[PDB]
């Protein structure tokens, strides 16, 4: 069944599964770098503002304790393409719990694939979004603060979609929910167990309020990286564990063309030869 | 047919002797060759991929002749040669029809200094 | 071995003629197509698609068309057929 | 079905030589092999690749080098063909 166009086929999969293999070995060590850096980043910082203002008694007598009406989303994904199923994943849950309910969400993507998707079935909602991000690491993700929490004003809670690296081949999405500015302020401001006399109270409220939203946003962003690696490694693994199925069957085939026009080829040389 | 001579120098123990015989045989692969060859040479029309028409025939007198009797056992460890890698071809699947187990020498075990070619897995 | 299926046959439709119920059962039938295509090729008769000869149907399709279910009044006898089939790839 | 063809063809010759212009549209020739190739081989005739005959190039290249553009010196005619081929699958 014309050979030739058989064997150029089988050497297209050959090199994919070339190319997958290759970028799986990269996969896993990007892993690696991702694993030692979230390890020496994790739990960095976390809960620290939630514990003491947990132990802040007065402030629990006085916490203003409503439900926030309208949310801001910015969900974490990856930037470079054919990295999983990972980005699929937060684009998909997002998009539920956007669908439902439009215009109660300001919904500032995190990635390439993560604002692209989400770029045609929400329009109108997400005017801006963070991409090509050099490196993660704390002053990056301290900008990145800073950016939700202008656009945080407007809204009365924050929420972050990202994978949670959990294993390296298992990565389950976790949200976060944390508060803006005005009302960790607010919320703040009765902070009477701690005293804070070093820097005023003024001052101190603002500083930590970035310990606590950097500290959310660059745990997230760790999390999702190390989760990149991983699910891209095992994307690769499956693709070209498909690339080698799909490319062993056309070897099949391109030996029964082979008999077959050997058989063809022979046959006519036997009717000439006949006569 | 000198595949057939070491044959009939095996049957000579079987029978006569009684005694249980190992007849050794080159890759089969160029036995099936020269059945081919002189089957051309002769005038007959060639098989699908070139064989002869009595590959069957040609080569079932030879794995049916060797086997277990009440006088004794000729027991045959021959070579195959895969032509053009393909299982498919009519010489190693007719073939494949008659052997028992399979040995299969690996090169990878003689790197490591474990020097039984055999290899475990591949072997049935 | 193209004559040794046939030879079964008539054998299991003696059980069927008689009222009585046989089964038959094939053997690799590729066998018996090699057989023919040797004497197929050693004729000199014009080989087809895959040097089988052109009435390989007729070869074995006249053999399973005598295996069938005779009615009741002429004894209610049967014969079934058990044709075996190798597959070199699985294909 | 191999003359009708070069029929048309001589009809389209006369336009052509009468400083006309004429367009011939032939349908699929790989029938046309078919059919020379059966009046080829019922004549006993040796058979080329794929069963045709050793000069079936030049049939249908004899047929379409006719199609020309006569000069002005004999009328300025012209002739035109738009032969047809079907493929089993775009092969």
């Amino acid at each position: 069944a014309n050979l030739k166009q058989l064997k150029i086929r089988m050497k297209a999969i050959g090199s994919i599964k070339k190319i997958t293999k290759a970028m799986k070995m990269v996969a896993a060590s990007k892993m690696k770098a991702e694993t030692s850096r979230l390890e020496n980043g994790r739990n960095f910082a976390v809960g620290s503002v939630q514990k003491m203002l947990e132990n802040e008694s007065y402030v629990q007598k006085k916490k203003s304790t409503t439900a926030p009406k309208s949310t801001l989303l910015v969900p974490i994904t990856s930037d470079k393409g054919l990295c999983g199923s990972v980005n699929s994943s937060i684009v998909r849950e997002v998009k539920r719990l956007a669908l439902n309910n439009r215009s109660a969400f300001g919904l500032l993507p995190v990635g390439e694939k993560g604002s692209s998707g989400l770029s045609r079935p929400f329009p109108d909602l997400l005017k801006s979004s963070i991409v090509n991000i050099q490196n993660v690491n704390f002053p990056t993700a301290a900008a990145i603060a800073h950016q939700v929490s202008t656009q945080g004003a407007g809204y009365d809670q924050v929420t972050l979609i990202y994978n949670h690296f959990k294993n390296a081949i298992s990565y389950v999405v976790k949200h976060q929910e944390l508060l803006p500015r005005a009302q960790f302020l607010n919320l703040f401001k009765y902070v009477t167990r701690h005293e804070a006399v070093e820097p005023e109270l003024e001052y101190s409220k603002n500083y930590f309020f970035e310990l606590y939203m950097a500290s959310s946003v660059y745990n997230a962003l760790l999390n999702s990286s190390a989760s990149e690696q991983a699910s891209r490694m095992n994307a690769m693994e499956n693709a070209s564990k498909n690339a080698g199925e799909i490319l062993s069957k056309l070897t099949l085939d391109y030996n029964k063309a082979r008999q077959a026009k050997i058989t063809m080829e022979l046959i006519e040389i036997i009717s000439g030869a006949s006569i | 047919r000198v595949g057939l001579t070491g044959l009939t120098v095996a049957e000579y123990f079987r029978d006569e002797e009684g005694k249980d015989v190992l007849l050794f045989v080159d890759n089969i692969f160029r036995f099936t060759q020269a059945c081919s060859e002189v089957s051309a040479l002769l005038g007959r029309i060639p098989s699908a991929v070139g064989y002869q028409p009595t590959l069957a025939t040609d080569l079932g007198a030879l794995q049916e002749r060797i086997t277990t009797t009440q006088k004794g056992s000729i027991t045959s460890v021959q070579a195959i040669y895969v032509p053009a890698d393909d299982l498919t071809d009519p010489a190693p699947a007719t073939t494949f029809a008659h052997l028992d187990a399979t040995t299969v020498l690996n090169r990878g075990l003689t790197e490591l200094g474990i020097y039984p070619a055999v290899d475990p897995l591949d072997s049935t | 071995q193209f004559l040794a299926p046939y030879s079964g046959c008539a054998i299991g439709e003696f059980f069927r003629d008689n009222g009585k119920h046989a089964l038959i059962i094939y053997d690799d039938l590729s066998k018996q197509a090699v057989a023919y295509r040797q004497m197929s090729l050693l004729l000199r008769r014009p080989p087809g698609r895959e040097a089988y000869p052109g009435d390989v149907f007729y070869l074995h399709s006249r053999l399973l068309e005598r295996a069938a279910k005779m009615n009741d009044s002429l004894g209610g006898g049967s014969l079934t057929a058990l044709p075996v089939i190798e597959t070199q790839a699985g294909d």
